[PDB]
């Protein structure tokens, strides 16, 4: 204490930032990975206030920018998912050890450190060790050196607000926050059909035109990223979306409009010449349908415990049969309105939502065409409702897998919602208590899907209080192997199930499995055939008398 | 919502007692006393877990 300096030296923030930015400059004629970054900076940190905004897609676009320049690229993209609290340097050290000790990978390689949200007390020491001090050291082992010529990118979600401003930082924002001050599309996604075809129909739906003229000329129509963003923001319902929901909406609309185009209903309207006005009701009901699916919304349990909606809420479900050429209607009823139209209601009460949808000549056409409209599933037998399901799910020649499972209307709304959620591309996560039947529900779905084959389809993965991540990647990898085997030999798709998948610190790795389709940095195969379904316990406090 | 709870408890007791010769009628007694215990659990300010 007697050798104390009562001065506390300090420097301004722009001086430190200019110092680090000037000493991170990779020079010319070095053939580095930094030539695609901000004029050779070689270290970046991408952050945001909220998640789902496009950090990893920015990293991927920088990676493909480095693919484009410097031909015969063959560049690796090393991904190290840091996922545990009380952060360990030996994990990222052992992940980086077998990489740059071969001296044929001294070609420029983009490195991409991914720091998750559950790493509470180990961040600035690791950041200052890697980015400033340029070393990772083991006490009994080797020493890593950060090299001027390998580009590094360290994610962080948002104390740290003061600390993360030192490094050369590139920030990213939701589409609401880049439409007022600044394109915003990923240009390879706008050229993709999944964002083109729903735009191709919503462009003609916004200002009123008849959809009797055929679309999808397989090329991009003359549009802009900003006006497409304007359409997808005004047609989503929620007022502050991330980039996840807006992409979810677009893939959902792609899947339902592909199911509409796969039917002969447009061909029947062409050959009958009095069926039109149908597709306006189609796209309007799919806006309602997508508002039903992908639009949600104690002071520290407020983002968790506050459930905005439950199953005690009307979910009007519509589905298009693939092989067979009719439709179905589950969850809502149609009754005559006094203004000359037909409104939609939910059973057991009176609700007058979604007025003024469509006209009478379409009802004349579908009454002529004999579609199953306005049927209440309280008084149907077992074979009729299983036939309705096998028409709905596309299953041919149904065999009843279990008559002990009593199928109520909630137990078929959940079936339909779950199967289309893993059909179109949304991640499937279940918020439910212990007493609710989810394992039996997904077992019934898997047994109905496999029908009569004795192969293993449903694989339960139990997630307990001491589940390390390594067994989770091992189980997901062996689920991939049995998925390839099952689709190779039986043409059958499997279901991977995570039950009480909320207790571990590896819930970020659980998010890594299905939300982005990448395991341990390796991309999951979209053509493999695999559906990951996870379940979490709800967040609520005990009673105060219980604590007493 | 406990409308189907008496259905679920009766299905479990008829599936897991294996009552091929126990009683044709007392399985309803077992099912609704289990449902009465479940309703007494629900008609209380808290549960255990
Ligand atoms: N600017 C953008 N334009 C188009 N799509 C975008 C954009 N930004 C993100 N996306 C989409 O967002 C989805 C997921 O986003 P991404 O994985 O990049 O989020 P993130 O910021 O890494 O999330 P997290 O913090 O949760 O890990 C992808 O389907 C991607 O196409
Ligand atoms: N349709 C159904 N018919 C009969 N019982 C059901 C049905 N759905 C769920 N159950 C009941 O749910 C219980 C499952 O308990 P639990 O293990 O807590 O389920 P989960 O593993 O889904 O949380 C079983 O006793 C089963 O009888
Ligand atoms: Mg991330």
């Amino acid at each position: 204490s007697q050798y104390k300096v009562p001065l506390v030296p300090q420097a301004p923030l722009p001086n430190i930032q200019a110092y680090l930015q000037s000493h991170y400059q990779v020079p010319k004629r070095l053939l580095s990975a930094a030539t695609v970054f901000r004029d050779g900076l070689c270290v970046g940190i991408v952050t945001s206030e909220r998640a789902g905004v496009g950090k990893s897609l920015y990293v991927n676009t920088l990676h493909t920018k480095l693919k484009a320049k410097l031909r015969d690229e063959t560049v690796p993209l090393k991904i190290i998912r840091l996922t545990e609290p009380h952060l360990d340097e030996n994990q990222v050290l052992s992940a980086l050890l077998p990489f740059l000790k071969e001296k044929y990978q001294k070609m420029p390689v983009i490195f991409h450190i991914d720091i998750s949200t559950s790493v509470q007390t180990g961040i600035p020491i690791f950041l200052f060790k890697l980015l400033i001090l340029q070393y990772l050291m083991d006490i009994n082992g080797k020493i890593w050196r950060r090299s001027p010529g390998h580009l590094y990118l360290v994610e962080i979600p948002q104390p740290l607000f003061k600390f993360l401003d030192l490094f050369p930082k590139v920030t990213c924002r939701p589409p609401k926050e880049v439409i007022d001050m600044e394109p915003a599309m990923d240009p390879v996604e706008f050229c993709s059909e999944a964002f083109q075809r729903p735009y191709q129909y919503l462009k003609r739906f916004h200002q009123q035109q008849n959809l009797d003229t055929f679309q999808y000329e397989k090329g991009s129509v003359e549009g802009s990223p900003e006006e497409c963003l304007q359409h997808f923001l005004i047609y989503c319902g929620l007022i502050n979306p991330s980039w996840s929901e807006l992409r979810n909406f677009a893939w959902f609309l792609n899947c339902q409009l592909k199911d509409c185009e796969a039917s002969i209903f447009c061909k029947s309207a062409f050959t009958g010449d009095t069926l039109r006005g149908f597709k306006n009701f189609v796209v309007t009901f799919m806006i309602l349908m997508a508002r039903d699916f992908a639009t949600p919304t104690e002071e520290d349990l407020a983002p968790f415990s506050l459930r905005k909606r439950w199953e005690s809420e009307p979910h009007p479900y519509v589905f298009f049969n693939g092989d067979h050429m009719t439709m179905t209607f589950i969850g809502f009823h149609l009754e005559t309105n006094n203004n000359g139209y037909v409104d939609a209601i939910n059973p057991s009460n009176g609700k007058v939502i979604k007025k003024d949808v469509m006209t009478k000549e379409l009802f004349d056409g579908l009454r002529l065409q004999r579609v199953p409209f306005n049927i209440d599933f309280d008084n149907l037998p077992r074979y009729e409702k299983l036939e309705r399901l096998c028409l709905a799910l596309g299953i041919e020649w149904p065999i009843d897998p279990d008559e002990t499972y009593e199928l109520t209307t909630d137990n078929m709304l959940k079936i339909l919602a779950i199967e289309m959620r893993f059909r179109c591309g949304i991640p499937v996560i279940i918020m439910g208590e212990t007493g609710c039947g989810k394992t039996r529900l997904i077992k019934f779905l898997s047994d109905l899907k496999r029908g009569s084959v004795e192969a293993e389809t449903m694989k339960l993965v139990k997630v307990h209080g001491g589940t390390t991540p390594s067994m989770i990647y091992s189980k997901v990898k062996e689920a991939e192997r049995t998925a390839f085997s099952n689709k190779a030999q039986h043409k059958l798709d499997t279901i991977l199930f995570f039950d009480e998948a909320n207790t571990t610190e590896a819930v970020s790795c659980i998010k890594e499995i299905l939300c982005d389709r990448t395991v341990d940095g390796e991309h999951l195969h979209e053509d493999s055939g695999l559906h990951i379904i996870a379940a979490c316990n709800p967040y609520r406090k005990h009673s105060q008398e219980m604590i007493l | 919502n406990d409308s189907a709870e008496k259905l679920y408890i009766q299905q479990i007791v008829q599936r897991l007692v294996d009552s091929v010769s126990v009683n044709p009628s007392e399985t309803c007694v077992i099912a609704d006393v289990l449902s009465a215990s479940q309703m007494f659990m629900r008609k209380r300010e808290n549960e255990c877990g």
